[PDB]
């Protein structure tokens, strides 16, 4: 049954990874029902648990509501087609992480299992360090609407990574903590100033903003990384 | 969609085919 | 030196150029040699440079005249056993012939390079450093202590060269696509395939990750061939384009990394150091 | 088999181990000379001649280990170790090459150019025959074994983002030459640019955008492109302006689809 | 109450458009109405504070940064004294004051700032290592940036995108009708340069983040030529890109190592230990 069970998916997995731009015609006939039988069996195998292990099993194991809320989310998607007609979010496909229980017959389950267990149970901590690196990005968004909110309007129109509204700034100190480009953005904020001549005092906001931006997100994400990740080694080995 | 050859300017990203070259044009 | 033997003269002498006053003075000299080099701007009236060659040659002058008084008091023998002293010395030449060919000018103008002598002023800080020097030495000499693992990447660099050289050499960039074809093919003469060391630096350049989606896009099927290639169609360039390239990346990543690591875990000792527990750190202190 | 120890008497020696180790070096070197542009350069003809002695070479070393070890009869073996895989596929590639080239020059250019590739492979020769090298060989192998469960996870997880980015951007990647022109239909003819001072008409396209959503194959080349952080501002821009399948784009149509690429960069 | 108008505020700060010129969106006004009460309950909540701490409160650094944010606050808010534009963008760090209401997030923010003074000394490391490439450049590749293709005694560009151009054979060469002269704005419109030591400085940081990198030194190899021009550049990769990023994950590991090993972690990893424990006896 257990086998049985992961086979369903790993076919269920297949037919969302066949969909293509222009794909021939029984083919998209072929997953439209697909999508039905496999959701109804994945509901099936609901019921059957529900019924055989009882109600109060099924909730305290967190697989059981993992599976559950992915039958739900399918649930969604299925209605939402035919009320806004034009988008699908294929979330099915979220089902083909059941596929990690693999690990279980081999020798790897140990040390894999405890990494899940230490990030669950630092987890907030981890919220905390993200909420805290948001307040920074927010902060740095704030700062680049009062000194370069209005004046990106060129004579070759308004560029994308511009500070105008809220959701431009943020997209914008984003581009710029990855360091992508980060060097236009910054022509574009000397220019806005009256360029090279009277704005080469502002280059100093970016300068800041990739300095530390680069550096905060390596002692943040390197520091959950390798803390969780020790955590499980030791974990592992006091097992053994 | 800025045609080939026409001035640009990188951070606008409008350039038909690829990027915003060195010297300034599509 | 301690000789003993000379104390009217000598020891007076030597005791002089171990002196606070001295080393501070030499500090001080570095830091104002540091100022004149960052004062050139463009543009600047013919006063300006005329300025700015005259404190060159006070300051060379007197760092000569601190060579000379070293050698006194320590000896000869004793002046060149020390690597600092030694680059104190090389230094010291390479500004006076910097000078010396300038002045006389009318000449070939290749010897640029001297110049450089003249920024090389700035690494002699490192020696007040207590920090910073060990921090450098330790994992500088964890690089000499590891040879192989750069002899790695290298063949990795070698390979995909080759590769390259073969596969994507025959694409015309002679061609000048004036609102036609693509001008913006990032194939051109300087990101080539043409030679092993163009094709070493555009393997860099994509390293560092610089559009390098777009030379690969470049790099495909149906491009332009060259005028000695000895094809006459637009058949050059290959699909394998993909793999080179994603590959590429990944593995040069993974090299790096693992370098990385290496000299990372050669150190994790100084690393992991604490202050209360001794280390080697407080054994060379001893020594001094 | 007293033949045999001849063989195993030249291998032992230092001075066929050592010996080989230059020729390799030289070999090497000799593939980084050859000019990539002409063929008929002057430079490939005397590097060509070059090519045959260290086939030779090779050639030479190749057969003395198929006397001394048996192919596939003992557990140590020719085709036992893969570094002699390694050399038996780098000769054997030379020699079919050779063979091919005589009959016609003219007619086959594309095996006699693809074979001719496999030369590269010398470089690789060295790790063997340096016991210092394999050592940090080895270690990198070690490297990928420790971290193989965690990649399965990666490419599995980015597997389901390529998947989800197909079910979104499934042939909203189109656009025409002349942005006025929403749809196919109307993408025919010739249309204006007005570029500063000056007039000009060129044809009207429809064309697909380079880095696009089309399969599990397109999605997951262009998210590794917007991972390794080259050009993803473009491919931002173009998902936040994709209106529907087969139509051009429209500037902000969907500024929701920027939540896609943030909790991308959070992930991998 | 002082956290939810904190929250209100970041809101209001969020939801402002600006316009070019002196264009104001109808919204701005509504928006404006709400700064005095805001600014009003922070300062009461501010004196509230003080007189039962007495001036305990600049003693504690987070009581501080709420302090200057009500100075600088009603200093602008009472009259429309000068400009005053640049008291607006201390409202920028309101934000940072849910960190001050929330001791939660203090303990968080100890531990990332605790790591980050070991890389202190490898910033100093680092400047001094831009400090020597910059003098460097600014000796090499002084003005030589100003110098495009203009038609033959005419002082108009050539064409509608300059470049730079040489003299000599080894650099680029201006086409038969044209002529390199003295003087042009440079590229990218003359920020990227080698003429100051601040400019050099600047070029060389955007060099070491190994943004438009090459297009620099493409522009080089056009003005004077590509025989030397990759000495310069290619080491500046290899010692201010890779080496750095080798140094401060070197020192980062460090600072982890050792704190995992302090007794505050020590006995939080013990507890998970025997609570696993306890879940495989009970399973
Ligand atoms: C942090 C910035 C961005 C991070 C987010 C990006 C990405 C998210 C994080 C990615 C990092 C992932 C690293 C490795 C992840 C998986 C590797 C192998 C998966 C894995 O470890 O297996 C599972 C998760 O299984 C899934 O369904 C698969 C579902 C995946 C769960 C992983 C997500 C949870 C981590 C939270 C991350 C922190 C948020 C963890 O197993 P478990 O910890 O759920 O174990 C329970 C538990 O021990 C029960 O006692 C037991 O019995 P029942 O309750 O009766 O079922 C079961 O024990 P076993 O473990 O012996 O079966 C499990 O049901
Ligand atoms: C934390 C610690 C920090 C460590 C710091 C490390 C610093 C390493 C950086 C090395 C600096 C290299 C600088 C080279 C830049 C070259 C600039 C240039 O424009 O070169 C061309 C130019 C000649 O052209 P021209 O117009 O006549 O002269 C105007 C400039 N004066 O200029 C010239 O005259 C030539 C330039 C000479 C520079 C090199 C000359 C010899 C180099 C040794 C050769 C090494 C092997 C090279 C391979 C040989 C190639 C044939
Ligand atoms: C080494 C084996 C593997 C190494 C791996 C190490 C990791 C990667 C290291 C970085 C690789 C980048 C090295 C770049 C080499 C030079 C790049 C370059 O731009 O050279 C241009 C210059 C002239 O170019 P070219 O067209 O060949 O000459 C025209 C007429 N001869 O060509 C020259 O004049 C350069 C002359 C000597 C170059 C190197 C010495
Ligand atoms: C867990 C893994 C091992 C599953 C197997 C891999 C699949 C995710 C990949 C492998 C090859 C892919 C296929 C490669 C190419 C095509 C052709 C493509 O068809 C067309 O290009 C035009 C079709 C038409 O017009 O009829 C449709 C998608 C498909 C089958 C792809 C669907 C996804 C496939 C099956
Ligand atoms: C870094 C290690 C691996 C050794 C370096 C190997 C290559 C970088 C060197 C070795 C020999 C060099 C070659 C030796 C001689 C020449 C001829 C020289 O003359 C020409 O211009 C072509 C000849 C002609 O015009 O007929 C051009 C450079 C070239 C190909 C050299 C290019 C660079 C090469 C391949
Ligand atoms: C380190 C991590 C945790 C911080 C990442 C910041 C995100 C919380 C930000 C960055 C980009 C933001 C998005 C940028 C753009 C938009 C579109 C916008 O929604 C609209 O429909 C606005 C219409 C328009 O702007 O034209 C506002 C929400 C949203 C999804 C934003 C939601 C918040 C996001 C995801
Ligand atoms: C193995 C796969 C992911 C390909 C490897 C690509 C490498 C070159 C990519 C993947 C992740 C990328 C880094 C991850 C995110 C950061 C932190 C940010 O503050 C600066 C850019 C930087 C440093 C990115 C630069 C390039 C990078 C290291
Ligand atoms: C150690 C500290 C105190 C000294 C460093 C500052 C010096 C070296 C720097 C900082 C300010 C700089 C000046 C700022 C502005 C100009 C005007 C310009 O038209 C020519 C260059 C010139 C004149 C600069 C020359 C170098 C300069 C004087
Ligand atoms: C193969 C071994 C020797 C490695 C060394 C290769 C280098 C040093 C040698 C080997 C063959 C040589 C070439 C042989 C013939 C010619 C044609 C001549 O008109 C110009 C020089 C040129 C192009 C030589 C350049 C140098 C060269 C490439
Ligand atoms: C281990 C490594 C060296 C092997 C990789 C080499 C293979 C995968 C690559 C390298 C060179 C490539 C070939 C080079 C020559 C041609 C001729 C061309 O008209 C069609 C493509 C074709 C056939 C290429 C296909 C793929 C190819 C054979
Ligand atoms: C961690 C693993 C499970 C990855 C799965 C989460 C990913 C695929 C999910 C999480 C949040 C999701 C986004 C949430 C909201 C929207 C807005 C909607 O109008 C279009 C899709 C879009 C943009 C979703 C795309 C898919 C998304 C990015
Ligand atoms: C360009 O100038 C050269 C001078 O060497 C001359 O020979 C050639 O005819 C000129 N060509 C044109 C198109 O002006
Ligand atoms: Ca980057
Ligand atoms: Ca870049």
């Amino acid at each position: 049954f257990y086998w049985t069970v992961l086979s369903l998916v790993a076919l269920n997995t297949l037919c969302v990874a066949i969909v293509h731009y222009n794909q021939p015609e029984w083919l998209s006939d072929f997953l439209y029902y697909a999508e039905f039988i496999f959701l109804g069996l994945f509901m099936s195998e609901m019921f059957i648990k529900m019924y055989g292990l009882g109600t109060r099993p099924y909730f305290h194991s967190s697989f059981n509501c993992f599976d559950c809320g992915v039958i739900i989310g399918s649930i969604f998607e299925v209605i939402w087609a035919v009320i806004k007609p034009g988008t699908s979010f294929g979330i099915s496909v979220l089902r083909a992480l059941r596929l990690l229980r693999i690990f279980k017959v081999t020798k790897y389950w140990a040390s894999l299992r405890n990494l899940v267990v230490s990030l669950l149970n630092s987890m907030k901590s981890i919220i905390s360090l993200l909420f805290l690196l948001f307040l920074f990005i927010v902060v740095f968004a704030l700062l680049g609407m009062q000194l370069f909110g209005g004046q990106f309007n060129f004579d070759e129109g308004t560029p994308p990574t511009n500070f105008d509204t809220f959701p431009a700034a943020i997209m914008t100190v984003f581009q710029i903590l990855t360091g992508e480009d980060w060097n236009e953005v910054m022509y574009d904020g000397i220019k806005s100033q009256g360029g090279v001549q009277g704005g080469m005092v502002f280059s100093i906001y970016f300068i800041v903003l990739t300095l530390f931006g680069n550096y905060t997100l390596l002692n943040v994400f390197l520091a959950i990384a390798v803390d969780n990740l020790a955590n499980a080694q030791e974990l592992t080995k006091d097992e053994q | 969609c800025k045609g080939k050859g026409a001035p640009c300017r990188k951070t606008m990203y409008d350039c038909c085919s690829g990027s915003c070259g060195r010297r300034g044009k599509c | 030196h301690m000789p003993q033997n000379k104390q009217s003269f000598q020891y007076r002498m030597w005791q002089f150029v171990v002196s606070p006053p001295f080393e501070y003075t030499i500090m001080a000299m570095i830091a104002l040699n540091t100022i004149v080099l960052m004062m050139k701007f463009y543009g600047a009236s013919v006063a300006y440079e005329n300025a700015l060659r005259v404190f060159n040659i006070v300051f060379t002058s007197l760092f000569s005249l601190e060579c000379v008084l070293k050698v006194m008091a320590f000896g000869i023998l004793n002046y060149f056993r020390d690597a600092w002293n030694i680059f104190d010395f090389v230094t010291v030449l390479g500004s006076i012939t910097d000078i010396l060919v300038t002045e006389f000018g009318n000449n070939f103008i290749n010897l640029s390079f001297l110049r450089l002598f003249r920024a090389a002023r700035l690494i002699k800080l490192l020696r007040q450093g207590y920090t910073i020097r060990i921090l450098l030495w330790t994992f500088v000499q964890s690089f000499k202590a590891l040879p192989y693992v750069c002899l790695l990447i290298a063949m990795l660099f070698f390979i995909y060269a080759i590769i390259g050289m073969q596969v994507f050499g025959n694409i015309g960039i002679d061609v000048e696509d004036e609102d036609s074809d693509e001008d913006e093919f990032q194939i051109t003469e300087h990101n080539n395939f043409r030679t092993f060391f163009q094709a070493l630096m555009l393997l860099f350049r994509s390293a560092t990750g610089e559009a390098w989606h777009n030379i690969m896009l470049s790099c495909l099927s149906g491009k332009p061939c060259d005028k000695n290639s000895g094809i006459l169609t637009r058949e050059c360039g290959n699909e394998f384009a993909y793999f080179y390239f994603v590959s590429f990346i990944f593995l040069c990543s993974f090299l790096m990394l693992n370098l990385f690591v290496a000299v990372i875990m050669d150190n994790f000792e100084y690393l992991t150091r604490d202050s209360s527990i001794l280390g080697p750190h407080h054994l060379d202190e001893y020594v001094r | 088999n007293p033949l045999r120890r001849l063989c195993h008497y030249i291998l032992n020696l230092r001075y066929f181990e050592m010996c080989i180790l230059m020729v390799i070096a030289m070999s090497s070197i000799a593939l980084a000379a050859e000019d990539p542009v002409q063929p008929n350069a002057p430079r490939n003809n005397v590097l060509r001649y070059f090519d045959y002695v260290f086939t030779g070479v090779f050639t030479f070393e190749m057969v003395i280990k198929m006397i001394d070890l048996g192919l596939v009869l003992h557990q140590g073996a020719y085709f036992r170790d893969l570094w002699n895989i390694l050399d038996f596929i780098v000769v054997s590639g030379a020699l079919v090459a050779f063979a091919f080239t005589g009959n016609s020059k003219g007619k086959d250019i594309n095996t006699i150019k693809s074979l001719r590739v496999l030369r590269v492979l010398r470089p690789l020769k060295t790790i063997k025959r340096l016991p210092k090298l394999k050592a940090v060989f080895d270690c990198v192998v070690n490297s990928l074994k420790n971290v193989f469960n965690i990649l399965i996870v990666y490419m599995l997880f980015m597997f389901i983002f390529a998947v989800v980015a197909v079910q979104l951007f499934k042939g909203k990647f189109f656009h025409c030459t002349d942005e006025s022109k929403e749809f196919e239909k109307d993408c025919r003819g010739k249309y204006l640019l007005y570029e500063k001072n000056e007039v000009k008409a060129r044809d009207r396209e429809w064309k697909k955008y380079e880095f696009h959503y089309d399969n599990v194959l397109w999605a997951l080349l262009t998210l590794f492109t917007v991972s390794t952080g080259e050009g993803w501002p473009q491919v931002l821009k173009h998902s936040v302006d994709a209106t529907f399948e087969n139509q051009g784009p429209s500037p902000g149509y969907r500024m929701e689809m920027s939540i896609f690429y943030v909790v991308y960069f959070v992930v991998f | 109450m002082i956290l939810a108008t904190i929250i209100a505020n970041c809101i209001v700060l969020a939801l402002e458009q600006h316009l070019p010129d002196d264009d104001k969106t109808p919204m701005s006004e509504r928006l404006d109405d709400t700064e005095p009460y805001f600014i009003g309950i922070f300062c009461f909540e501010a004196g509230i504070k003080i007189i039962a701490l007495g001036f305990s409160y600049l003693r504690n650094g987070w009581n501080v940064m709420d302090f200057v944010v009500v100075l600088t606050g009603i200093l602008a808010t009472v009259g429309t004294e000068f400009d005053l534009r640049t008291l607006r963008a201390v409202r920028v760090l309101r934000p940072l004051k849910l960190v001050s209401g929330i001791p939660s997030l203090q303990v968080v923010l100890k531990s990332i700032m605790k790591a980050m003074i070991p890389l202190l000394q490898i910033g100093l490391l680092l400047f001094f290592a831009i400090l020597i490439f910059a003098i460097i450049g600014l000796e090499f590749y002084m003005g030589k940036f100003h110098t495009t293709c203009f038609e033959e005694g005419t002082d108009d560009i050539q064409g509608e995108s300059p470049a730079p151009c040489g003299t000599e054979e080894p650099a680029r060469t201006c086409p038969n009708g044209t002529k390199c002269q003295p003087y042009w704005e440079g590229p990218n419109n003359g920020i990227t340069q080698f003429d100051n030591i601040l400019f050099a400085v600047l070029t060389v940081f955007q060099c070491i983040t190994m943004e438009g990198w090459t297009d620099l030194l493409y522009n080089s190899n056009d003005a004077s030529g590509n025989t030397w021009n990759w000495l310069y550049f290619i080491p500046l990769i290899i010692i201010g890109s890779f080496f750095m990023l080798n140094l401060v994950l070197g020192v980062l590991s460090g600072e982890f190592a050792k704190e995992r090993e302090r007794v505050e972690n020590r006995r939080a990893f013990l507890k998970l230990r025997r609570q696993q424990q306890i879940e495989r006896e009970l399973n």
